[PDB]
């Protein structure tokens, strides 16, 4: 048994004013526009024993995603599909108040939001992960480790996840069925990338890619996932506060505009 | 996908038009020990909620010095689903407990009771889609039944898309086989959204069409909520 | 540009619009002001006294402490320097040993109040920062020997009293005291005043 | 690892006297006789997705039991029997001090006492739950949820359990083996009902079906299970206090007399 | 059921008459750290118990202001049973820990030590039926060995029914295949029953016959308990 | 998730001096030499339902080890070996501050050190525990229960473990595969015994087989495992304090000299 | 055993001589929130460490009145190993967390901060043998980066035996198939050993040969540690 | 038989030998004496002032409390009789209600300091046995209304001050106070003194 409790980065009264002092001019503390992401770095193949991996740095947020593939029986009700299992860990390395333990509700939410966006996007078509229909399929274990919690971890987890998937080597399968790790025969087949765009409501402003301070003062945030044709493939409101109908409408319009740019950047990093 | 979800007459698998809600039944004050309680049925989806508090939260280092802590549980009984659900909390239940709690946090006047906990326990007795919203509304009503001040009631409904058609208040068939499922809950008198999620996929124009339809359903549900609370006095 | 939206004695529910305009109402937990609009926060009865309005809560099993209120508490712990007392609030009350004794605790000294005793006390200190402190200084305050103690919803206490009209009707049945925290100090046949109490709480 | 600790509904000194003030006349607060159950309501098929269910209201105690059947392999040492698994949950809904968590010792005890009474009564003959001997059998998952804790939860759990079992639909099994939930072919086969009768010792009195207040002041309670031929099919003393040999003798005599009436009421509710 | 439990000579599978106890061996003061300790063997069933306290229970919100809290563990070693028992507590062990604790609560003079805990740990080293009683008696003896005031010792025995015959002090064969198993424990000098359970089935006349036989066995066991406690002094 | 925390038998200043007052003369409180073990008793077949067992008393330390064998499939990567699983429990019986729970880090360490010494010694050759190559093998469950914590529990766990293994009956296996417990066909085949020798550093002295008081004042301890040819088959430093290179060199020389004697004593107890 | 570990040219499976270390890379200050942080790579073994504190440890009955408590986690990521490692702590991780903590306890000047906790979290990103030492050294460096006083840095290396040859700084092949693996860590300037373990088997003369070789490798590693800490200033 | 091993202003690391011989140095957390040898315990700068030496720490985000130090705290809780204050130390600080008010707490009395306020205070009591007690008695001590508060590594505070040379260079840019606990009280353009601060912390 278990339950969700109200949790607080106690922020000084003075500091809040300073954080929003330039929003009127369309810019934040760090000089960036309300619609700008922080500087993004994606390092592929960072975790050398992962089947694929990506280290994502998004401002001071750092996430390492890694995959490992295994041969399994398909679940009996989906004999013609492989499997995707997403786990996110908010490491105690990442932030002072994060003590160790199994995934808490925040890590579980992040995993599930990411999983839905990957699965519902149809970026990873699990029917492609069949080896022998009804007998052997690939299971894709995606493990996503937040190493440095610098704000907007969800967007970074999405980027890391997609990059790690695109980086995933597929090894030769030998019949007698064994995996031969001396022979890479392919890469995991993705249809396209996906991005998740989080918009935080801060008083009368909407801000893309909130940092730690901005997340400390926001009313709420809403995250929108997109594929390149700009279909919406996931939404999640989070936080204690509410938003108006109009706030959400505006947030989506703003998230979509940013998604176009973020997708193009991500593709450059992936080599597609 | 497999079963047809919009039939040739333009109606859904259970007889409803695209813009028609399932039938709603609300009962209040159903439990003797709970400070407040409610059963909420929306078609074959049914939840019971029990509220306790505010009471001093013992730790006490997990209390907040300026407001109450909400403690909230969303749980499904093993016999609420087509096939037995294991009673251990699933990742889904963990997520849904947080999402429901955060929806209640915008409504409950927690600053009235510093250092306390308000416990909100919901159980899904029958699951046929929309159970996160039915639990949330049963909770909102149980909090009202308990006399715990709130800025507004919360009403919610899932909209979605089935065989290309935007639809209101999905059943499990539509949730399982349709293209999109978007639960929305609001404080309707305050124009504020408390819960908002989408799974599946929609174009941005479909999203706006669905959001608009949800608001219509929410306003119907809200009036039923208000009338249910008043009925024992009226 | 002022108006009350609802007839007096209207049944009211959370989020229900009561009034629009600028009124000068004392803040109340039962009414939320958002700019120039006022909303009920509870299931209740909207009541207008003169140019001012209020919401009378119909639900709630908790008592909110008020300094100088008279309560009936139930002793729940004996500590080194006093007693923890349940006064049916969101906060436990405390009665200092020194208040009851009129002096400081002696060396080597549950003789006066132990777990399970009822005690009639006035709330001496309380604010948003602290749990209520109790006093048993007044007359007829202290440990309850005889009689019974009937519980009601605290929101009902003004209705059980009624220019003390209801206080009088009950006692025509039998001697009762109606505490602020929804507890009522009160032959075995006439002990069925609790049949009446339960009627005040379900027919108000 | 785990251990059992002394736990207290702190009841006022004054209230106890009032609770027993009428026992001398053979009646309690609520007007009922020392040997009377509280008003009982049993609503069958309450949980519409359960294979069978019953909502039992026994005074202010409320219990919802539900069953779900699944096809499984028999345990290797009982190839010619199906299975019965009983779980009881004392929901945090039920009582103020019940926090959430897995079953505590009270919920586990209740489950095990109920299970023994069902199994030892031979009311449910598990040899009847075989589909293919040594290959496929029914597993009966019985889940019993205490929604409102108003005293004597054990007796209510027994009634709910038996009623839910009698209410349990059995579906067509198709060979190719699959369950076809569009076709109800039977009801779970029970030999008879069982009841559990709890007698609380309160000073010099024995009281049937104690309520919350009476359970708060009792020395101990002893529960006796009966089938219609009034064989004793389970006994469990519970509580911190002891009872005399003579108290137990008397309690059984009193429990048995009440069982006759409770069985007849239960049968009326079940339609047998 | 399968094996014959009462043979043609009227004796049981291990040679005993229906009213004959297994052999009993008691050792006290077996552990150096424990405040008190005991090993109790009843035929092939053997338990060790260790007692610590009374000592201040740290929480301290789980203490009682007028008496000690008993903390009690019944646990079986993995090698105590015919087939390995997994060392994680089973539902059975959870139930039996409570039943044993509640039996000890009637005996231990807990009101002497407000705000403390008295810890009672038992381990079943060999299980051949009646292990809940052997653990309970080893505990009672360990508490005596620790000098913790009690109103009386506790002695207990299981009676039952095998092939229709009422029998005293079951072995595992009888427990597994017989018709009834009824563990009873008492404070014999006080005429008070501390533990009482039945599984299986008995007519009410059989129940009374068995209960009567149990009392006889209990009085034999009690005198052995008293003599064992005195032996190091006598 | 989980982590290791600094834990303290708060020992009086006065008592420490007394404990070491005779080390200069080569003796401790109890009259024993710095290189002497405490009095050792090993009682075989103590736990009569164990396949083998041993109760070891080493001063006031008492450990009961027991085995149970089961037939299992070999792990797929070792088809030609049986299995050994070692579990150690520091029972709450054993010491005042030991509360119940699953194995803590101390019990897990002890299990793993013991397991390595058994496995790495090659005392138990798991290839001998095959019944049908690639289909059925013995699993040896070794469960080691510390009943009385009197110091140097590791050495006692090793002795108990080895003695229990040597005491382990092997039963007839019948083909149809079932174990027939009415027929003992052998004993578990061991190549030789193993011992673990723990040396505690106490100021400028090294002490073999520290007791509870000596463990309370030591800087650190180092344990060395030996077979009869005096190969080193395991080492483990434990404790908060460090030791010099020279301390360890000396400790090993001293441990080895004691091992010769301890092995001979152990063999006498085992009847080999 | 199966693969040859010492080839005909006298070199190891990765090209190294018996007395040659793998390549080492150290990075400090890699995490923004951590009070100190480090990445340590030794060949294909790579760990990251984060340090927080000293800070008041809340309980507070788990604090020590004369010194800080170290809280230490050794954990391997699921993708750090050839086949996926389940993320739940294994018995191995539990042991290694204690061994690493106890190694840090000799070094950290804990008596400076009574009643506090110093939290040390390590994650193995790539495991190719020696990960307990690489985690330990990354920790030592992260503590330095955090400004937490220590008597010395800790440097460590595993020595062992492969095909009869004593070897320095094992890779996973050697760890898996060799005869002995002996991790050693020291405070080198103080001549003190902080961690010392052996698995497998060695004669006592082999043990001394290996121990001597380890000290040589440790002194090389230590100078790299010192130079890495100084580099941002030098 | 005395010698310093290293040149002055040497970069030093934990365990690094600084000196051999008998010196009479006040104990310092940054230097460990083992018989006649002295070692750095931190990453730092070895400095020799006269016949005495010290290590200047270059790392560390914590402030070690010192009696009579002036700190900028952040209020984290309001208790019955005072406030818990974060002063960026391993220990939370406490400000008694009686110190701020000049009298004891009145019946029924966050008006002066609530969660989130900065407060400038002197450390009144501290030792190895207790958390720091704060006072707001001095002038310009108390709640900070206007301005900002910039955080730095506390080990940097002497460098931000510099015969107060650096204090003067900054204020030539703008008014600043440099607290002992690595916090600095200080138009929106000139608010970019924090560009300079971050330079003192990464170029010292
Ligand atoms: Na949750
Ligand atoms: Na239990
Ligand atoms: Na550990």
């Amino acid at each position: 048994g278990h339950m969700s409790s109200t949790p607080n980065n106690i922020i000084p009264i003075i500091k809040k004013e300073s954080i929003v002092s330039l929003f009127e001019k369309g810019i934040r503390q760090d000089g960036r526009k309300l619609t700008d992401y922080r500087p993004l770095s994606i390092t592929l193949d960072y975790a050398k024993k992962a089947d694929g991996s990506a280290l994502v740095k998004l401002g001071t947020t750092m996430v390492l995603a890694g995959t490992k593939l295994e041969i399994d029986k398909p679940y009996e009700d989906t004999p013609n599909q492989g499997n995707l299992i997403v786990n996110v860990e908010l490491l105690p390395l990442a932030y002072e108040t994060f003590e160790p333990g199994p995934p808490d509700e925040n890590a579980i939410e992040l995993a599930r939001v990411v999983d839905r966006s990957l699965r519902d996007s149809k970026a990873l078509d699990l029917t492609k992960l069949v080896i022998e229909p009804g007998k052997s399929v690939w299971t894709v274990w995606l493990d996503v480790y937040v190493l440095d919690y610098g704000g907007n971890v969800l967007d970074a987890c999405t980027l890391a996840s997609v990059a790690a998937l695109y980086n995933t080597k597929v090894y030769k399968v030998e019949q007698h069925i064994s995996v031969n790790k001396n022979e890479v025969v392919g890469k995991l087949p993705l249809n396209y990338p996906v991005v998740t765009i989080s918009v935080a409501k801060v008083d009368k402003y909407l801000v893309v890619d909130p940092d730690l301070d901005e997340e400390s003062i926001m009313d709420a945030k809403i995250s929108f996932s997109y594929t390149p044709d700009l279909k919406i493939v996931g939404i999640q409101k989070s936080g204690k506060g509410s938003m108006s109908l109009q706030d959400i409408d505006q947030a989506e319009n703003t998230a979509r505009s940013t998604a176009v740019k973020l997708l193009e950047e991500l593709k450059k990093h992936l080599g597609i | 996908e497999r079963p047809k979800l919009i039939l040739d007459d333009g109606k859904r698998t259970d007889g409803r038009k695209p813009d028609e809600l399932r039938s709603i039944k609300i009962e209040l004050g159903v439990l003797k020990n709970a400070d407040g309680s409610a059963i909420f049925e929306m078609g074959n989806t049914k939840a019971i909620a029990a509220v306790y508090g505010p009471k001093e939260m013992h730790p006490r280092h997990l209390s907040l010095p300026d407001r109450a802590v909400l403690r909230v549980r969303y749980h499904m009984t093993p016999f609420s689903t087509d096939e037995r659900k294991n009673p251990a909390p699933s990742r889904r239940e963990i997520e849904l407990s947080k999402v429901i709690r955060e929806a209640l946090e915008s409504a409950v006047l927690v600053e009235l009771f510093p250092r306390t906990a308000i416990d909100v326990f919901t159980e899904i007795l029958q699951a046929d889609a929309g159970s996160r919203l039915v639990s949330l509304m049963a909770a909102s009503l149980a909090l009202a039944d308990a006399g715990i001040p709130m800025r507004d009631l919360i009403a919610g409904v899932a909209v979605g898309k089935a065989d290309g058609v935007i639809i209101l208040d999905l059943n499990e068939t539509e949730a399982m086989w349709g293209e999109a499922d978007m639960p929305i809950a609001m404080m309707p008198s305050l124009n504020q959204v408390t819960l908002f999620q989408l799974n599946g996929s929609m174009t941005p124009d479909e999203f706006r069409q669905a959001f608009d339809l949800a608001v219509k359903g929410i306003n119907i549900i809200y009036n039923l909520e208000r009338e249910a609370l008043k009925s024992k006095y009226v | 540009s002022q108006e009350i939206v609802l007839q007096p004695r209207s049944i009211v529910v959370p989020g229900e619009l009561l009034a629009e305009g600028e009124f000068q109402i004392p803040w109340s937990p039962y009414i939320l002001k958002i700019n120039s609009k006022y909303y009920s926060t509870v299931v209740g009865l909207f009541d207008v006294k003169d140019t001012q309005f209020e919401v009378i809560p119909l639900e709630g099993s908790f008592y909110y402490p008020k300094i100088n209120d008279i309560v009936i508490g139930l002793v729940e712990d004996v500590e080194i320097y006093g007693w923890v007392v349940d006064i049916k609030a969101p906060y436990k009350a405390y009665l200092p040993a020194s208040n009851l004794l009129g002096r400081s605790i002696n060396v080597g000294e549950r003789r006066y109040l132990d777990v399970g005793d009822y005690v009639i006390a006035r709330i001496e200190n309380f604010d948003r920062s602290i749990d209520p402190v109790l006093s048993v200084k007044g007359k007829d305050l202290g440990r309850v020997s005889n009689g019974i103690v009937i519980d009601i919803m605290p929101v009902k206490v003004p209705r059980v009293i009624g220019n003390k009209s209801m206080y009088e009707t009950l006692t025509s049945k039998c001697s009762i005291f109606v505490a602020n925290n929804g507890r009522i100090w009160a032959s075995r046949f006439s002990e069925e005043i609790l049949i009446e109490a339960i009627r005040k709480i379900e027919n108000e």
